[PDB]
């Protein structure tokens, strides 16, 4: 390549990172963040728990 | 015990066995072997 500090943005260098994701037949042990909130007592409310 | 791809083993030291571990390893087991 031989980039240069005075070069156009066009010849840059330019990082890239692809990420790719796979599916099979095995239990999975990649997922995605989660929430959770706080915890009231003595009330009729709607709960979930794990 | 291997069952639906979950490899869980049971252990109690000195009644009924407490759990301890489980893997999510999907591997086919058919063989056992022991070693000293």
């Amino acid at each position: 390549y031989g980039f240069r500090p005075t070069y156009g943005v066009g010849h840059q260098p330019y990082r890239v990172v692809v990420l790719s994701f796979e599916l099979l037949h095995a239990p999975a042990t990649v997922c995605g963040p989660k929430k959770s909130t706080n915890l009231v007592k003595n009330k009729c409310v709607n709960f979930n728990f794990n | 015990k291997n069952i639906d791809g979950y490899f869980k083993i049971y252990s109690k030291h000195t009644s009924a066995l407490e759990p301890l571990v489980d893997l999510p390893i999907g591997i086919n087991i058919t063989r056992f072997q022991t070693l000293l």
